[PDB]
């Protein structure tokens, strides 16, 4: 295991797999949901369904190819697949559909059809979609008027307004070669690849993009969207966390496993070594939660999502979860620390470790446009070993003792109380 | 125990209003803002409109029983001084 880096002009990433029985070639761009206004919001979005049409998918499906596409905060990438012998076919596509010719995917009769079909994928997602887009509103209340806010599919009302000339203006000011990564995993040797782009002159354009002005910043407040017709309460909420690069980026990650996840109607999930599973299964007090820790270019968010069906004992759920988290502070043992540290250990490996090309190749080049390389899943591993209790009871310290909260909810919330009652369970008044 | 009669107010939960669907709302942390932002544009305006939309209903019902006790004060003055003797064993019978 071992990935190469190597600069010509154009910058190219590998990771080179010969047990593997497909391979993946594309590219990832530096700019994500992050870099747009709200007014050409949804911008992005359209870009990759304009990528996954049917015309230009049936031209790679006659190759043997096939096509995927992400879209998130910081970063897009645009992905062709093959068989091992025929990653010659994959580039030239990437060539000619994506790098020289848009006016044959930018015609009138394929945006106008495929604006239709994106309206209706989002419409869809705000109607029924309750824990995601729960989430997605704990963004936009948490980073209010910064650029981090803006919601990756887009909205209804800013989505209708866009034209092809917003495409064509944002593609000019992103899709540099300053800004972009190839990358190529699975079955594909590094070398190989190099010379594949080197026996053309590809070039996107050359240039840097926009510098945005406003930088990210949490600001604590609350969101409710309350719907009595619905039959369960959704709530999120979160602390300002760590971002990428951040030396207290593997302290968090194992803050938030000491927790972990939940699910009440799985028999072997109800036997996790958790302390906060006795407070909630005595009177049924949640249906599941989990707890999380992102993290971005410039800030994170570290805390905790839940479902409940149990309406009138909402605050008993918001209160132990949050009397549990005091405990990292004042006395969390050494125990929990090391059954942290094992599940840590196999949660990273399954994330980096699937048999699956195209999450390979997004997480490479993500990692590569910021950093500029990328670790390695043996170093990550002993950066976790050499954490201690003292290592948590700092950071829990300086993140979440008497610290500002970002509150998201929406269902049958009337026995969610308001915010000061929530905000003085962040500190104790024993200690 | 046994359950109670019906009422008109519930709790936490089950208050017992109408349904609720289609408002939002939105709140930031007392921490995050400014520190006493009131003295001024509340005892500008808004500490003056607050009574003087009102003073009418509370100054006529104050002016006719001011001027009613006043008067009844100074015929008493009278009728015990040296002028008002004649008019006291009048109105005394």
């Amino acid at each position: 295991a071992e990935v190469t880096q190597l600069s010509n002009g154009i910058v190219v990433a590998t990771e080179h797999n010969p047990s593997a029985h497909t391979a993946s070639v594309g590219v990832v761009f530096g700019s994500g949901a992050a870099n747009e206004n709200p007014y050409n919001n949804g911008v992005s979005n359209l870009w990759k369904n304009i990528f996954l049409s049917k015309e230009n998918s049936a031209v790679a499906a006659k190759e043997g190819l096939a096509l995927s596409s992400n879209i998130s905060r910081d970063f897009q990438s645009y992905i062709v697949s093959s068989l091992p012998g025929s990653t010659d076919k994959s580039l030239d596509f990437l060539n000619q559909s994506f790098i020289q010719q848009k006016a044959n995917l930018l015609s009138s009769s394929n945006f106008e059809a495929t604006k239709k079909s994106v309206l209706k994928q989002v419409q869809d997602f705000e109607e029924n979609d309750h824990p995601n887009r729960v989430l997605e509103h704990l963004h936009s209340t948490a980073f209010q008027n910064t650029p981090l806010s803006l919601p990756t599919r887009g909205t209804l009302e800013s989505l209708e307004n866009l034209v092809v000339a917003d495409l064509e203006s944002f593609a000019n000011n992103h899709f540099l070669n300053s800004n972009a990564v190839v990358v190529g995993t699975g079955n594909i040797k590094h070398e190989d690849l190099v010379n594949s782009i080197e026996s053309k002159n590809l070039s996107l354009q050359t240039g840097t993009k926009p510098v945005l002005k406003k930088k990210a910043a949490f600001l604590g407040s609350e969101v409710r969207l309350r719907d009595d017709t619905l039959p369960k309460a959704w709530i999120s909420l979160a602390v300002e966390g760590e971002p990428v690069n951040s030396p207290n980026y593997f302290v968090a990650k194992l803050a938030a496993q000491i927790f972990g996840s939940y699910n009440a109607f799985e028999p072997a999930s109800r036997l996790q070594g958790i302390k906060l599973l006795d407070n909630i299964q005595e009177y049924q007090l949640c249906d599941n939660f989990n707890h999380f820790s992102l993290s971005y270019k410039d800030s994170g968010l570290w805390g905790f999502s839940t479902a409940t069906r149990n309406v009138t004992m909402i605050d008993d759920l918001i209160h132990f979860t949050l009397k549990q988290w005091n405990r990292l502070t004042i006395s969390v043992t050494d125990t929990e620390v090391e059954r942290a540290k094992s599940l840590l250990k196999l949660q990273l490996g399954q994330l980096y470790e699937s048999g699956n090309p195209v999450n390979d190749a997004n997480l490479l080049g993500a990692e590569v446009l910021i950093k500029g390389s990328k670790l390695s899943l043996g170093e990550a591993f002993k950066k976790i070993d050499a954490i201690t209790v003292k290592d948590v009871k700092a950071w829990a310290g300086k993140r979440l003792w008497d610290q500002d909260i970002a509150i998201a909810g929406t269902g049958q919330i009337e026995g969610l109380l308001d915010y000061m009652r929530i905000r003085s369970d962040m500190s104790m008044m024993r200690w | 125990g046994p359950p109670s009669g019906k009422t008109y107010m519930g709790w936490w939960g089950h208050m017992g209003g109408p349904k609720q669907k289609g408002i939002t709302s939105y709140a930031v942390s007392p921490y995050a803002q400014k520190p006493l932002q009131g003295i001024f544009h509340n005892a500008v305006f808004n500490s003056f409109r607050r009574f003087k939309s009102q003073f009418l209903y509370v100054l006529i019902p104050a002016g006719i029983y001011w001027y009613w006790w006043k008067n009844g004060n100074e015929y008493n003055e009278f009728l015990y001084s040296k002028a008002g003797r004649e008019e006291l064993e009048r109105v005394n019978v």
